[PDB]
RNA sequence: ACCCACUCGGCACCUUACGAGAAAUCAAAGUCUUUGGGUUCUGGGGGGAGUAUGGUCGCAAGGCUGAAACUUAAAGGAAUUGACGGAAGGGCACCACCAGGAGUGGAGCCUGCGGCUUAAUUUGACCAACACGGGGAAACUCACCAGGUCCAGACACAAUAAGGAUUGACAGAUUGAGAGCUCUUUCUUGAUUUUGUGGGUGGUGGUGCAUGGCCGUUCUUAGUUGGUGGAGUGAUUUGUCUGCUUAAUUGCGAUAACGAACGAGACCUUAACCUACUAAAUAGUGGUGCUAGCAUUUGCUGGUUAUCCACUUCUUAGAGGGACUAUCGGUUUCAAGCCGAUGGAAGUUUGAGGCAAUAACAGGUCUGUGAUGCCCUUAGACGUUCUGGGCCGCACGCGCGCUACACUGACGGAGCCAGCGAGUCUAACCUUGGCCGAGAGGUCUUGGUAAUCUUGUGAAACUCCGUCGUGCUGGGGAUAGAGCAUUGUAAUUAUUGCUCUUCAACGAGGAAUUCCUAGUAAGCGCAAGUCAUCAGCUUGCGUUGAUUACGUCCCUGCCCUUUGUACACAC
């Protein structure tokens, strides 16, 4: 059985890669002059989300990160 | 025949060699006279018992204990 | 003229070679590496070629004498084994024929194959391919086509690597898609990986002409082999055979063979016989003993071992018996056997199978296999999944089949009989019964893991009584339209079932060709396999049940012997 060379009608697509950013401490916590700190991110209502659930942010919604829930910053 | 099932035992093996597979077939006919189960001899292997030949007497010779 | 005994010369024969020969064979072809009686002629691998030329003879035809160039690895002799023969002899087969039966080939449809078409219409196979791959494909199967993911890239090494090496992601573009596949801003996890280098693993990728295993075929036949001995320089041969006989290399026998082996037979399974044994609410019968239901000076039935006693004829299955061609009559190298009749359940090896030798085929299968060598491929994959499509595509040709062409029938009513099976609790299998529905089916329950229930599978052909009335007709039901259900996520290219409507060829089929000898052909249905659904297929089962023949070698072939061969890739 002879087989031909597959010829593609579409360009090759690349596999996505994790974004390289050196921001792991910059936008997570802030330190006051005396030393008092309060976490500025929100808390998932579902208890199986973690104390450090660290709800992310978008332009019009807030992303959970682990439980994949959606909230609003303007609540 | 049936004595193939009764007395013939066969095995088949494949042998992986650098040039291919080599088939081995082993066939063994065990002596029927051995073992205690099933037929102990081949069919039509008829054996005859020796007559235990005895001479004939002439006189009646009544015998009493 | 005959007979007998001789003898010389001659044409020759028979046996065997002591001898010779490569052998066939030879009384010379002996007296030859132990080579010498005398003498003439001829040959030196096969062709070119008895040709060319010269000479010579001939009236001519031609004869006699007679090269070379060049070409070529064999040509040739005798014998062996096989194969083949429009060779002979002897046997045999319904995958041969005769006498026939049923047909197929003609029609419509189903299915497989080729060809065309197509993105693909995956593919193997050409007596011994073509309802075969258990190949009845909606998804899967799948191997093909258009696309989308994923790594299920083990291990070793090196590099990146404190937020990194890495993943995963709601929504919005996007994609057939609620695949974060790719992205749009940015969160989760954390030395599990990424990248590269070796390497590895998969592959229904190729190679069945590299292989194993299995299967088919040669070949349904009777055939095959060594030990010792005999023959031959040897390959080989005899054993393993003239005749008779057998289904049989089965035997009687003959015999430079003897004694053995495999195959055949024997054996095993199944089918028939057993009023013999052992017994059985998972099989039955009787007593109706028990109540009893219906008709009546006794029949048919109901519930019948937790209502009850018996008892195995029928049913079941264990141990057994039974047939060994028994007896008889004939015939025979009167032996192996064969033909009739009588008994017997059974007398073609009683029927049918299972198993089944040596040697082989470039027979089929790499698409059954985590059987497999080699080659190719391996991250945009020939790996694996997911969506959709194809495998089914139709100017056509062919092979298995199904349904028919009608009155030995169709239709309607009624009668009303098998055997082989299978069946769920790791989940929905076989389904009784009641109810609903024209139907197909739906619903509520029951029993059955089964000699217990489905199931007495109350199958069909068939039978009886009626409608039809020789009109392609009320035969035929292809094609097509409408609706109702079931299986399935999914039914369109209509899965299948049901109802109404449409109602085509087909009036018995050219050449040609298949199968079969008794419970067989043929008709008829049923169960199982494949199966969620789907039989017009297969494997088995039973019901009804012929005609013809107990033969031959004419055709097609098979076996043995002899014979010829310039065949061995074997006519
Ligand atoms: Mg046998
Ligand atoms: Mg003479
Ligand atoms: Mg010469
Ligand atoms: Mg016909
Ligand atoms: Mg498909
Ligand atoms: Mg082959
Ligand atoms: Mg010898
Ligand atoms: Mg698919
Ligand atoms: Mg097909
Ligand atoms: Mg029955
Ligand atoms: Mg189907
Ligand atoms: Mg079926
Ligand atoms: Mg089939």
């Amino acid at each position: 059985k002879k087989r031909k060379k597959k010829v593609y009608t579409t360009p090759k697509k690349i596999k996505h890669k994790h974004k390289k950013v050196k921001l792991a401490v910059l936008s997570y916590y802030k330190v006051d002059a005396e030393g008092k700190v309060t976490k500025l991110r929100r808390e998932c209502s579902n208890p199986t989300c973690g104390a450090g659930v660290f709800l992310a942010n978008h332009k019009d919604r807030l992303y959970c990160g682990k439980c994949h829930s959606v909230y609003k910053v303007n609540a | 025949g049936q004595p193939v099932n009764d007395f013939i035992d066969t095995a088949t093996r494949h042998v992986l060699m650098r040039q291919g597979v080599l088939g081995i077939k082993v066939k063994i006919m065990r002596d029927p006279a051995k073992s205690r189960t099933g037929p102990k001899a081949l069919p039509d292997a008829v054996t005859i018992i020796e007559p235990k030949e005895e001479e004939p007497i002439l006189a009646p010779s009544v015998k009493d204990y």
